Protein backbone atom coordinates (compact mmCIF):
# COMPACT_ATOMS: atom_id res chain seq x y z
CA UNK A 1 0.00 0.00 0.00
CA UNK A 2 3.26 2.15 -0.17
CA UNK A 3 3.20 1.47 3.65
CA UNK A 4 4.61 -1.25 4.71
CA UNK A 5 7.74 -3.06 3.84
CA UNK A 6 7.10 -6.82 2.94
CA UNK A 7 9.81 -9.69 3.71
CA UNK A 8 9.66 -13.14 2.79
CA UNK A 9 10.85 -15.34 4.90
CA UNK A 10 12.32 -18.16 2.85
CA UNK A 11 12.29 -20.49 5.40
CA UNK A 12 9.43 -19.76 7.52
CA UNK A 13 7.83 -22.92 9.50
CA UNK A 14 4.55 -23.20 8.86
CA UNK A 15 2.32 -20.00 7.53
CA UNK A 16 2.36 -16.64 8.64
CA UNK A 17 3.16 -13.14 8.98
CA UNK A 18 4.87 -10.64 11.42
CA UNK A 19 3.80 -6.91 11.82
CA UNK A 20 6.49 -4.41 13.33
CA UNK A 21 7.95 -1.26 13.89
CA UNK A 22 10.90 0.94 12.90
CA UNK A 23 11.56 3.98 13.33
CA UNK A 24 14.03 6.48 11.79
CA UNK A 25 16.52 6.80 14.61
CA UNK A 26 18.58 3.74 15.65
CA UNK A 27 17.58 3.59 18.97
CA UNK A 28 13.90 3.03 17.83
CA UNK A 29 13.15 -0.64 17.00
CA UNK A 30 12.69 -2.92 19.29
CA UNK A 31 15.83 -5.19 18.95
CA UNK A 32 19.31 -4.38 18.21
CA UNK A 33 22.06 -6.01 15.63
CA UNK A 34 25.38 -4.68 16.78
CA UNK A 35 28.27 -5.87 14.54
CA UNK A 36 31.73 -5.82 16.28
CA UNK A 37 33.67 -8.15 14.66
CA UNK A 38 32.85 -9.75 11.19
CA UNK A 39 34.19 -12.88 9.42
CA UNK A 40 37.38 -12.49 10.07
CA UNK A 41 39.89 -14.88 8.38
CA UNK A 42 41.95 -17.34 10.02
CA UNK A 43 44.62 -19.30 8.38
CA UNK A 44 47.03 -22.36 9.17
CA UNK A 45 48.25 -25.33 8.93
CA UNK A 46 49.25 -28.80 10.51
CA UNK A 47 52.90 -29.75 11.00
CA UNK A 48 52.32 -33.51 11.61
CA UNK A 49 51.45 -33.43 8.01
CA UNK A 50 51.05 -30.49 6.11
CA UNK A 51 47.66 -30.28 4.98
CA UNK A 52 46.58 -26.78 5.65
CA UNK B 1 57.95 -57.47 0.10
CA UNK B 2 54.23 -58.67 -0.75
CA UNK B 3 53.12 -62.22 -1.27
CA UNK B 4 51.13 -63.09 -4.63
CA UNK B 5 51.21 -66.97 -3.79
CA UNK B 6 49.68 -68.48 -1.07
CA UNK B 7 52.44 -70.34 1.22
CA UNK B 8 55.70 -68.30 -1.02
CA UNK B 9 58.75 -70.77 -0.47
CA UNK B 10 56.43 -73.48 -0.22
CA UNK B 11 58.83 -75.18 -4.12
CA UNK B 12 61.91 -73.05 -2.27
CA UNK B 13 64.51 -75.88 -1.41
CA UNK B 14 66.77 -72.79 -0.43
CA UNK B 15 68.28 -72.99 3.23
CA UNK B 16 69.36 -69.47 3.06
CA UNK B 17 66.53 -67.10 4.11
CA UNK B 18 68.24 -63.97 1.33
CA UNK B 19 68.73 -66.49 -1.33
CA UNK B 20 65.05 -68.16 -0.92
CA UNK B 21 63.53 -64.57 -0.91
CA UNK B 22 65.32 -63.58 -4.53
CA UNK B 23 64.17 -66.91 -5.42
CA UNK B 24 60.56 -66.07 -4.38
CA UNK B 25 60.88 -62.64 -6.29
CA UNK B 26 62.53 -64.32 -9.56
CA UNK B 27 59.38 -66.57 -9.40
CA UNK B 28 56.71 -64.58 -9.07
CA UNK B 29 55.56 -66.15 -5.90
CA UNK B 30 56.85 -62.62 -3.88
CA UNK B 31 56.80 -58.69 -5.25
CA UNK B 32 58.52 -56.48 -4.20
CA UNK B 33 56.43 -53.83 -2.66
CA UNK B 34 57.52 -50.71 -3.30
CA UNK B 35 55.17 -48.10 -4.34
CA UNK B 36 53.26 -45.14 -4.13
CA UNK B 37 50.38 -44.57 -1.81
CA UNK B 38 47.23 -44.47 -2.26
CA UNK B 39 46.70 -40.62 -1.67
CA UNK B 40 44.03 -41.27 0.71
CA UNK B 41 46.95 -42.18 2.71
CA UNK B 42 47.96 -38.61 3.73
CA UNK B 43 44.86 -37.11 3.97
CA UNK B 44 43.21 -38.90 7.03
CA UNK B 45 45.38 -36.37 9.59
CA UNK B 46 46.28 -39.83 11.29
CA UNK B 47 49.10 -39.79 8.91
CA UNK B 48 52.91 -40.58 9.10
CA UNK B 49 55.35 -39.28 6.73
CA UNK B 50 58.19 -40.64 6.62
CA UNK B 51 61.27 -38.72 7.79
CA UNK B 52 64.42 -37.73 5.84
CA UNK B 53 67.20 -37.47 7.80
CA UNK B 54 70.82 -36.50 7.30
CA UNK C 1 70.12 -59.54 -12.92
CA UNK C 2 69.44 -58.46 -16.25
CA UNK C 3 66.35 -56.82 -17.74
CA UNK C 4 66.30 -55.72 -21.39
CA UNK C 5 63.45 -53.66 -22.52
CA UNK C 6 61.92 -50.59 -24.17
CA UNK C 7 62.08 -46.99 -24.36
CA UNK C 8 60.36 -45.68 -27.44
CA UNK C 9 58.97 -42.00 -28.47
CA UNK C 10 57.72 -41.61 -31.52
CA UNK C 11 56.08 -38.12 -31.05
CA UNK C 12 53.04 -36.25 -30.00
CA UNK C 13 51.19 -38.99 -28.47
CA UNK C 14 53.01 -42.68 -29.59
CA UNK C 15 54.98 -43.15 -26.33
CA UNK C 16 56.10 -46.57 -25.27
CA UNK C 17 57.59 -48.28 -23.02
CA UNK C 18 57.70 -50.66 -19.98
CA UNK C 19 56.39 -48.45 -17.07
CA UNK C 20 55.26 -44.86 -18.32
CA UNK C 21 55.98 -43.15 -14.87
CA UNK C 22 53.92 -40.48 -15.83
CA UNK C 23 53.94 -37.23 -12.43
CA UNK C 24 51.02 -35.37 -12.43
CA UNK C 25 51.46 -31.61 -11.69
CA UNK C 26 48.74 -29.53 -13.33
CA UNK C 27 46.96 -27.38 -10.67
CA UNK C 28 49.91 -27.38 -8.63
CA UNK C 29 51.50 -24.05 -8.73
CA UNK C 30 55.57 -24.50 -9.60
CA UNK C 31 58.78 -22.46 -9.74
CA UNK C 32 60.00 -24.12 -12.75
CA UNK C 33 57.78 -27.40 -13.16
CA UNK C 34 60.44 -29.35 -14.40
CA UNK C 35 60.74 -29.85 -10.66
CA UNK C 36 57.43 -31.97 -10.35
CA UNK C 37 55.84 -32.00 -6.59
CA UNK C 38 55.62 -29.00 -4.27
CA UNK C 39 57.55 -28.37 -1.24
CA UNK C 40 55.41 -27.08 2.53
CA UNK C 41 56.42 -25.23 5.41
CA UNK C 42 54.37 -25.33 8.41
CA UNK C 43 56.38 -24.34 11.92
CA UNK C 44 55.78 -25.67 15.04
CA UNK C 45 53.11 -24.37 17.41
CA UNK C 46 54.88 -25.27 20.49
CA UNK C 47 58.41 -25.22 19.71
CA UNK C 48 59.24 -23.25 17.41
CA UNK C 49 61.42 -24.70 15.04
CA UNK C 50 60.85 -25.18 11.53
CA UNK C 51 59.15 -27.79 9.52
CA UNK C 52 59.30 -28.69 5.43
CA UNK C 53 57.88 -31.62 3.55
Amino acid sequence: GGKYRVYIDQYAKQDYFTVGYKGPNEMDAGIYYAPYVALTPLRGSDPKNFQP
Amino acid sequence: YKVLEDTPFATIEESDLELALQIAIVLLKVRLFSDAASTSKFESSDSEIADARF
Amino acid sequence: YVIVGVVENIGEKEIVGSIFYAPYTEGLDLDDPEHVGAFKVVVDPESLQPSIG
